[PDB]
């Protein structure tokens, strides 16, 4: 009646992960061949910080 | 040749040029004069009145005073309530006023040169939904819900860990959407 | 007794804070050089 | 006809009459600047900006330093385009108008903490703390003479 929804915000799953990953990465003037899978595999508990 | 008063016609010209300018600065002078020459009036608050002539009204600090209004004044706008603005030296009644705005709550109403969208957050493309749910359709297609019978709620919150992108998405929501915020 | 809070160049035009009154802004008398007029500190006024 | 003398002599009479204008012109400005200096006592009343209202037939709504609330028809000496609600003005202690607009204020703990006599310590006396030098000196110095180095790759500073 005064908060009626309760909405949970957990930490990102490998696809999130993933997802963030490509979405911060993007910009930046790479070069070479990236590899996502190992980072992705690495990076366990993180945040989008 | 007939050029016998093309020099006293410069000169003319060019003191016709001073004049213009000295008559923007008598102008000017008129402007600074004539503004000087008002005073301020006291604010307050009406209560009710008494009789046709007689008010009673609260400025913003404590004291009360029971005051008369202006002849020329309409008396169908003095409800209760409204702000009027009164006489410093005979506190008559002279004009009413619309509601007040805190600078603070005028500070509050816009402040956001983020431009942030939807594309630059991912992840967590339920809760979004979830939260849309809530602010964007009853407001814009209000009759579904009273076609099944029930009131959408009012308010909600968003709990986690830190930095898990609560903030973001507040401010994406804030920064996509025409509506007062 | 005031408080200086700030001043501004070319003109002493000095800003004094009371605790009780408002604040005004003010200048020196004739006996006083401005070199001693440091901010933060208190400092006499006039009544009037 | 043949020309005249006439034009000559009105065109003089009429420079003449404008210069003597534009000087008595420029006296009365004079006279008005002095009225208004007149006008100038130093001491003011500083003062908050509440509202810039719009009313018809701009008006000012303020809250002075001494905890009174204050309504004017005209603005005063200041013109209504450089005002803000929350502005700081110095207002006439008995007409009560704004006279002029005064610099943002700050606490005086908050001004008394800045710095004003340098250090005088080199890196040259400190022994043993190469890497946390560099460390350190990569992430605060750098990105303020070297910015040109940063979004020429896409990269943000920490
Ligand atoms: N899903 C996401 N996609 C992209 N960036 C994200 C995401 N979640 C978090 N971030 C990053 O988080 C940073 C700041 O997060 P934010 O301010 O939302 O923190 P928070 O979760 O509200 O935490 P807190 O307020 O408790 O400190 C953003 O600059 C952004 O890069
Ligand atoms: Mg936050």
């Amino acid at each position: 009646g005064r908060l009626d929804r309760k909405i949970h915000i957990d930490l990102p799953n490998e696809q999130a992960r993933l997802d963030i990953l490509k979405i911060h990465a993007g910009p930046i003037t790479k070069h070479g061949e990236i590899d996502y899978e190992a980072i992705v595999k690495l990076s366990d508990g993180f945040n989008g910080a | 040749k007939l050029l016998e008063h093309k020099e006293i016609d410069g000169r003319l010209k060019e003191l016709r040029e001073q004049l213009k300018e000295l008559t923007k600065q008598y102008e000017k002078s008129e402007n600074d004069l004539k503004a000087l020459q008002s005073v301020g009036q006291i604010v307050g608050e009406v209560l009710k009145q008494l009789t046709e002539e007689k008010f009673i009204v609260k400025a913003t600090n404590g004291p009360r005073y029971v005051v008369g209004c202006r002849r020329q004044l309409d008396k169908s706008k003095l409800k209760p309530g409204t702000r009027v603005a009164l006489d410093m030296t005979t506190l008559t009644i002279m004009r009413y006023l619309p509601r007040e705005v805190d600078p603070l709550v005028y500070n509050m109403s816009h402040e956001d040169p983020g431009n942030v969208s939807y594309s630059e957050i991912g992840g967590l493309s339920e809760q979004i939904r979830e939260l849309r749910e809530v602010i964007e359709l009853p407001l814009t297609n209000p009759e579904l819900f009273q076609r099944v019978g029930i009131i959408p709620p009012k308010g909600c919150l968003l709990y986690g860990p830190p930095g898990t992108g609560k903030t973001l998405l507040a401010r994406a929501v804030a920064s996509q959407l025409d509506c007062n915020f | 007794c005031t408080k200086i809070i700030n001043a501004d160049s070319e003109d002493p035009k000095y800003i004094i804070n009371v605790k009780q009154f408002a604040k005004f802004v003010v200048d020196l008398s004739d006996q006083v050089a401005p070199t001693d007029i440091e901010e933060g500190m208190r400092v006499g006024v006039d009544r009037n | 006809t043949r020309l005249l003398d006439s034009e000559i002599k009105i065109m003089k009479s009429e420079v003449l009459r404008v210069t003597h204008e534009l000087q008595a012109m420029k006296d009365k400005i004079k006279e008005n600047s002095e009225k208004i200096k007149v006008n100038k006592t130093l001491p003011y009343l500083v003062s908050n900006v509440i509202e810039l209202l719009d009313v018809d037939p701009k008006c000012a709504v303020i809250k002075t330093s001494t905890r009174q609330t204050y309504f004017l028809p005209v603005i005063g000496l200041v013109d209504a385009e450089k005002l803000k609600p929350g502005d700081l003005v110095g207002v006439n202690k008995d007409s009560y108008l704004i006279l002029e607009t005064l610099p943002t204020e700050y606490d005086s703990r908050v001004k008394a903490m800045e710095v004003d006599e340098r250090p005088t310590e080199q890196y040259s006396d400190i022994g043993g703390l190469d890497k946390q030098i560099q460390e350190l000196v990569e992430a605060i110095v750098l990105p303020m003479n070297h910015k040109e180095k940063f979004e020429n790759l896409g990269i943000q500073p920490p």
